[PDB]
């Protein structure tokens, strides 16, 4: 029962109160450290006994007392975004194959990224500089998410992840140190690989500025595109950009460094739909009679979103006739059929609003 | 530190001003110790510390710090010459930024305004550099014989 | 007691001489540029005695617009492996902060440097992000950090004449710069970045062969 | 284990004025008391402590009780107003501790694993840095005694604090401060020679009284090996300096030059300045 | 100075600003980081010089 | 062995003093997981944590002290009191402000049976809908994917304000109005806390049934 | 093979080759006798290396033991000639393993010390390490005499 004793024992120490935290900034001598607290005043203050060389760094964050604001112990700096980033999930692997084409963007991707991690040899004996990004827009087709998203979830714990969503953060918030911060972690885990999806938002342009909140997205664009196409080297990291149009990318977006290779995808053709069928009739039950050729042929110019929903569509007709194996005729009804009320409600292609 | 106590506040009806002996009233009354101290001598009054003799262990409380802060024995002690490099570096690199105002006394003459004594405090920082390096040197012959 | 005075916790400065950046051998301006560069950019550095004799002020300012072709910092790159220089790399939005505070401290620190020692040439990368001027109270964040363009633009003023000092400048949008950054006083030296056309197609073919 | 300790003026006065309660009630034996510490590091320190009634009897002088009711209870009111704070021995004044300190020490082991005790001196008198310390260990023995438990000496250092200095540095204020570089070295070189020799010639005494009696201790050996450590030179008749001759003078070499050199220049700014000073104001006042 | 120091100790000697005078006997006070706070006599400046 | 209960009265006083650390926190906090030991320079060992505050400054306190670092992944809403800077319990639930809870309906008063000349039409909603709640373990089976998104769209008046929601008795399942003007705020990056907020809280309360009304004009 | 490497000192130059020539007849396994002393053009470079190592791990420890020493008497240490110390004395001064000063007009030569510039590491020696024992004398010494007190 002396667990309880060790216990409020273990809680009297937790008299002891907090301190706070703050950034080194320089040193004017051994008894005055010049350190900014996380609310932005600056100190000057001594140092106690307990601590050793490796507390003064250049420029890393401390924990200053709440009296003379001496510092304890000294912690890595992280904002951590990051932990969040890591969050995200996907399967594949076999999802790289599955899509099926363009068989020459397959084959593509897994030499941009995968070469350089193997073999940077066949950069320095040639004297090339590899490819340090990409860009992969839509939607002409599908693929964007999933094939980039492959190789990340399958790179485990190397990645990173952007969501447009973060860019705006809050009023009054700073994302400037959020663009140097997302390339300064893609220089330490190597090869990093970033994904930045839906840009239209917040790729804002400068001809045209709104309000007040048009110039906080030009300086998250201007930090951009200085680490890009820096003078900071990026050569070793490989950075992934989507956007449904590249109207709003500039000059600099649209010129190569910050955006080095742009592979506009391609939807599916009556060729590469035959393989994406195979893999869509894989986790649906199927009558003994099967015509691959039957669904590739009614549905023409589809997405791969629109011919995997529409084929569970399938199946939930397939339900309403509540058959277990059910025969592509009733298939080929609900495929057709859906496909096609699919087709006279949005506008595009090709005709813009 | 600090010493204070409550007077009733019912006693509004009666004087406000005592106490006899006015010489360690006026002695406690002054600094004053800045406002809000005396703002609130509203409801209360300060009252004098003094110090009976402790000098029995007062005594030892002089001996105890300073023989243990006198080179830990006295003896230990007895940064050197690098410091006397770092000090000439003090009795020179110093000494000719000090003496170009004597040259800015002369200017010549007189537009600037004046006086101006430039001497110390650096001259008896000097005195007392060569007092240490030669006491200092002194312990080569008070150790040996 | 004050500071030394130091450069503080802005910027921060140097880590240009780390080394290596980019070698001039890939263009350099050879015979031509390194001309106009020579007396209006690395002469300043000090050339104490010559421009006494001739009564001209080497004016500091140096203007980069254009891009394509890029030059700019691959210009004060260029310049690094000629002469052994402290350079100030920045950008125009990355020193706005939370604070405004900094900000008479940052133009002071960066301009004290080029005047009490000068291997010294400060590049600011596309200026125009500052040059917009914004009304609106709420974007005084905005406001101050183009007084603090406006405050190093009256330091350069503080700064003639003469001895010394040294920026170069470089932006891809001249028409939202305020009228008195080029206003004569300041930059009496603009250096237009020409279009590289065909004569340096064959140079830059010549550089990646 | 225990390499050094911290003993502060705070806790010392704690046993100086029990001095005072036992003094004037009486009667026998001395101060002794349980001591709280404070374990940061190796090197332990003590800030504040309790003083317990304490007794031991002559005939009957392995006698001793602590009060372990007035130990258990008051450590929780030490424990409640400071968390870090806990004992880590007991103490007393001495001056001289007596055989039966090692029933003290393994009764209070259950406490703490090791106990260190803390001699002090209420009267400083010499020959030096005051009061001690010791630590309990088991050393065993080479003449072949069961296993013995001798308390070894602790190096013991004074030491200061924030806000600790308030009262006790202002009630002194007879003491000339520090003065570093004139008086401060030199009066030491007369301490360091009286110390140093004093004990020399006490010891060396020693040493010839072991030849008549006191054999053992033989002792063995730390006394004539880190004699011989002393003996790396001696220094005997003379010096033996032949070789450190003329580099004795070779560091008098730029001690005397910077005294000649900066003097002069100090004269030049005395002189001048004053001259100058002196004439302004002398002949422009008449 | 160490007096006058002790004057200044506590919070500081700070620098006020009046954006305007009242009749009521106090006297607006503006700190530049802070907002528009203000004060009554102070009878070493009189409200009229205010 | 009777000396629990004299040592059961410490930890009830010293609880005592946490019910004084209960009453109350003017503090928020949020957490930041860490670990750090240092060497010295006998030994001290342990774990902290890096904790935030809602008036903007960051703190720096030991590992909690009382719920351990076992559980949970860096979150908020911890309580801090005063200067002790202690945590004693990590109270629920998520955030924040009016951006938790939009607005708390239960039932319609209408019905899917008021219309008519939509047969056909409504059904391909009400199938949508209905079908992943009992049908899901049939689901699993074939292995089909419920629908998630539906369009409801027509010259207006159409109905599908009261329709729409009608639907939400049907499914027995919770129903919260939402709108495309809902999702508008004064400042900036609002809209994107106020739907991952209400999917936190349609995660933890079952499959419900949520409704926005407009969304071609915030989706233009 | 350690014990050469271990404490150093010297050998007779003949005893190893007395131990490595007999480990050609040595065997069972002939293969470590084959690649190394079965080779003539290849063994014979290892032989002359086989001179560098026992002259260059014997400089090493000279260099710590100098101060000085004479020509002569560097010859009679390394058990070869006077010109094969100065050719091993030319080939191991360009790898800068040891600096050197070699005076051959009068045969004393010296590895180091450069000529002791300096002063006050004399002074820092001497005052720090022997005044400080003492000073560390009145420590344990009294410490040491509360020790014998305590028993006679
Ligand atoms: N060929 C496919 N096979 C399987 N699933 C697919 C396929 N295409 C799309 N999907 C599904 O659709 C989702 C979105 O995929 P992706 O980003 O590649 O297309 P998209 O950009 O959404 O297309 P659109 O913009 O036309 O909706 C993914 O979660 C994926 O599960
Ligand atoms: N000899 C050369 N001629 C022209 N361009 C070159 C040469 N050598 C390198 N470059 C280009 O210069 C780029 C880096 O230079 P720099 O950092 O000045 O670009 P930048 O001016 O910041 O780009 P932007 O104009 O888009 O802002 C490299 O991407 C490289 O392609
Ligand atoms: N086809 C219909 N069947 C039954 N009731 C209808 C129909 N059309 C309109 N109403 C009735 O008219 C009233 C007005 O609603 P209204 O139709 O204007 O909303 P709405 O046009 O559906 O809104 P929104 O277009 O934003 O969804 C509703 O209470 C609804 O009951």
């Amino acid at each position: 029962t002396k667990q309880y004793e060790k216990s409020e024992n273990d809680l009297k120490a937790l008299q002891s109160v907090g301190q706070i935290v703050g950034e080194v900034l320089k040193q004017l001598t051994e008894e005055k450290f010049i350190v900014k607290a996380t609310n932005g005043p600056r100190y000057v203050v001594g140092c106690r006994r307990q601590l050793d060389k490796s507390k003064l760094k250049p420029g890393t964050r401390v924990a200053l007392d709440m009296t003379t604001l001496t510092i304890m112990r000294y912690l890595p700096r992280e904002v951590d975004p990051l932990v969040y980033n890591m969050s995200h999930e996907d399967p594949g692997n076999v999802s790289y194959s599955e899509i099926g084409g363009l068989s020459e963007q397959i084959r593509e991707l897994r030499e941009v990224i995968e070469l350089p991690l193997t073999n940077p040899e066949l950069f320095q004996r040639v004297g090339i500089i590899p490819p340090k990004g990409c860009l992969l827009y839509g939607p002409p087709g599908t693929g964007k998410t999933l094939l980039a998203r492959a190789v990340a979830s399958q790179l485990d714990c190397n990645f990173l992840k952007v969501v447009s969503s973060s860019i705006v953060d809050k009023y009054i918030g700073e994302s400037a140190r959020l663009i140097r911060e997302m390339f300064n972690y893609a220089r330490d885990h190597q090869p990093c690989i970033i994904f930045m999806d839906e840009i239209d938002a917040i790729g804002g342009r400068r001809f045209s500025e709104g309000t007040s909140a048009d110039r906080e997205i030009q300086r998250t664009l201007m930090e951009l595109l200085n680490q890009m196409d820096g003078f900071d080297t990026l050569h070793r990291v490989k950075m992934i950009m989507a956007t449904n149009r590249p109207d709003t990318l500039d000059p600099a977006l649209l010129r190569p460094g910050r955006l080095d290779r742009k592979i506009h995808i391609d939807l599916p053709n009556e060729q590469a739909r035959l393989d994406i069928l195979k893999i869509h009739a894989g986790p649906i039950t199927k009558h003994g009679e099967i015509d691959y050729e039957a669904i590739v042929k009614l549905s023409d110019g589809f997405n791969g979103a629109d011919l995997r929903n529409v084929c569970t569509e399938a199946g939930m007709f397939a339900i309403r006739a509540d058959h277990d194996f059910v025969v592509q005729e009733d298939f080929m009804k609900a495929v057709r059929k859906v496909a096609d009320s699919k087709k006279l409600e949005s506008k595009l292609d090709y005709k813009p609003v | 530190i600090d010493a204070f106590r409550l007077i009733n506040a019912n006693m509004m009806v009666l004087g406000h001003e005592p106490r006899q002996t006015t010489s360690n009233l006026g002695h406690l009354n002054k600094p004053s110790i800045q406002a809000l101290i005396h703002g609130l001598n509203r409801h209360y009054y300060s009252i004098t510390i003094n110090y009976r003799k402790n000098e029995l262990e007062q005594k030892m409380l002089l001996n105890l710090h300073k023989k243990s802060w006198m080179e830990g024995l006295t003896l230990q002690d007895y940064v050197v010459k690098e410091m006397l490099e770092l000090a000439k570096n003090y009795n020179k690199a110093v000494e000719e930024e000090d003496k170009m105002t004597p040259e800015q006394l002369a200017i010549k003459n007189v537009g600037k305004q004046d006086p101006k004594r430039h001497l110390e405090e650096h001259v008896d920082v000097l005195m007392t550099s060569n007092i240490v390096q030669c006491l200092a040197a002194m312990l080569d012959t008070v150790v040996f014989k | 007691d004050v500071l030394p005075p130091e450069a503080d916790s802005s910027i921060m400065m140097l880590t240009s001489d780390q080394k290596p950046d980019v070698m001039y051998a890939d263009i350099g301006g050879m015979d031509i540029q390194k001309q106009e560069v020579r007396e209006a950019v690395e002469l300043p550095l000090t050339h104490f005695e010559l421009y006494k004799q001739i009564g001209i002020d080497p004016p500091r300012g140096v203007l980069m617009y254009g891009p394509p072709g890029c030059g700019k910092t691959m210009l004060a790159k260029a310049v690094a492996h000629h002469t052994t220089a402290a350079f100030i790399r920045v950008v125009g939005s990355e020193f706005v902060q939370k604070y405004l505070g900094e900000g008479p401290r940052m133009v002071r620190d960066v301009f004290r440097l080029a005047k009490e020692n000068a291997p010294a040439i400060i590049f600011i990368d596309e200026i125009d992000a500052i040059a917009t001027k914004r009304f609106d109270a709420q974007t005084g964040a905005d406001r101050e950090v183009q007084r603090i363009l406006l405050e190093l633009l009256n330091q350069m003023d503080g700064f003639d004449q003469n001895v010394n000092v040294k920026v170069i400048m470089a932006t891809n949008r001249a028409d939202t710069l305020d009228p008195a950054l080029l206003r004569p006083g300041r930059l009496d030296r603009k250096i237009e970045f020409p279009l590289p056309d065909r004569r340096q197609k064959r140079l830059i073919f010549s550089t990646i062969t | 284990a225990v390499q050094k300790v911290v003993v502060h003026p705070l806790v010392l006065l704690s046993v100086v004025d029990h001095f005072n309660r036992i003094g004037k009630v009486g009667n026998q034996k001395r101060v002794v008391g349980v001591l709280l510490g404070s374990w940061q590091k190796k090197v332990l320190d003590v800030s504040n402590s309790f003083a317990v009634p304490f007794d031991e009897d002559d005939k009957d002088d392995s006698v001793w009780f602590l009060d372990h009711d007035y130990l258990e209870n008051m450590y929780g009111m030490f424990k409640k107003v400071n968390a870090r704070e806990r004992i880590v021995g007991w103490y007393h004044t001495g001056p001289k501790l007596h055989k039966n300190d090692i029933a003290i020490n393994e009764l209070m082991k259950r406490y703490c694993p090791n106990s260190v005790l803390v001699i002090i001196d209420v009267k400083p008198k010499d020959l030096g840095l005051p009061t001690e310390a010791y630590i309990s260990v088991e050393e065993v023995h080479d003449d072949g005694t069961p296993t013995s438990k001798t308390f070894e000496h602790v190096t013991s250092e004074i030491g200061a604090e924030e806000a600790e200095e308030v009262g006790v540095e202002h009630l002194l204020r007879d003491i000339k401060d520090t003065t570093v570089g004139t008086l401060s070295q030199r009066i030491t070189n007369q301490v360091h020679g009286l110390k140093g020799l004093n004990s020399k010639l006490l010891d060396i005494r020693s040493y010839l009284e072991k030849v008549a009696t006191g054999k053992l201790p033989i002792n063995h050996q730390i006394i004539y090996q880190l004699q011989d450590v002393f003996n790396l030179l001696p220094d005997v008749s003379l010096q033996e300096f032949v070789k450190a001759f003329y580099l004795k003078t070779n560091d008098q070499m730029v001690v005397v030059y910077l005294a000649s050199l900066i003097r002069s220049v100090v004269a030049l700014h005395n002189l001048i300045n004053n001259k100058i000073a002196n004439r302004d104001a002398e002949k422009k006042e008449g | 100075l160490r007096e006058e120091l002790q004057l200044l100790q506590e919070q500081g000697s700070y620098v006020g600003e009046v954006v305007r005078a009242m009749d009521k006997k106090k006297v607006l006070v503006k700190v530049h980081p802070e907002g528009k706070f203000v004060v009554d006599v102070d009878k070493n400046i009189d409200i009229n010089d205010v | 062995t009777h000396e629990l209960q004299a040592m059961k009265d410490k930890i009830k006083e010293n609880s005592e003093k946490i019910k004084v650390n209960k009453t109350l926190p003017y503090l928020v906090s949020n957490v930041i997981e860490l670990l750090d030991v240092d060497p010295n320079d006998s030994q001290r060992k342990g774990k902290c944590a890096v904790i935030k505050t809602s008036t903007r400054q960051t703190y720096f306190l030991p590992v909690i002290g009382l719920v351990d670092a076992e559980k949970l992944k860096p979150g908020d809403l911890v309580g801090v009191n005063k200067d002790s800077y202690l945590i004693l319990e990590t109270l629920p639930t998520e955030y924040d402000s009016r951006v938790k809870a939009m607005e708390v309906d239960e039932r319609p008063t209408e019905q899917y049976s008021d219309i008519g000349g939509l047969d056909k039409q409504i059904q391909e909603l009400v199938e949508a809908i209905v079908l992943p709640m009992n049908h899901k373990e049939k689901f699993e089976n074939l292995g089909i994917q419920p629908p998630k998104g539906v369009l409801m769209y027509g010259p207006p008046g159409t109905g599908k304000t009261l329709l729409a929601r009608a639907c939400a008795a049907q499914t027995k399942a919770t129903f919260l109005k939402l709108a495309g003007p809902q999702l508008v705020q004064m400042f900036i990056g609002d809209g994107a806390k106020l739907v991952r907020d209400a999917f936190a809280l349609a995660k933890e309360k079952a499959p419900s049934i949520i409704f926005i009304d407009e969304l071609d004009a915030i989706g233009t | 093979l350690l014990k050469l490497f271990t404490t150093m000192e010297l050998m007779r130059w003949s005893t190893l080759v007395e131990d490595y020539g007999m480990e050609l007849r040595k065997g069972s396994l002939e293969s470590p006798a084959t690649d190394v002393f079965g080779s003539t053009e290849e063994g014979e470079k290892r032989w002359k290396d086989l001179k560098n190592r026992v002259v260059e791990h014997n400089i090493r420890i000279m260099a710590k033991y100098y101060t000085r020493i004479t020509m002569k008497r560097m010859a009679q240490l390394l058990d070869l000639s006077v010109d094969e110390s100065e050719a091993f004395l030319s080939n191991l001064v360009v790898n800068k393993t040891i600096f050197a000063k070699v005076d051959r007009l009068a045969g004393i030569i010296n590895f180091q010390r450069p000529k002791d510039p300096n002063n006050l590491l004399n002074d820092w020696s001497q005052k720090l390490n022997s005044l400080m024992s003492l000073v560390n004398k009145t420590t344990h010494l009294i410490a040491k005499e509360e020790m014998i007190h305590n028993l006679q």
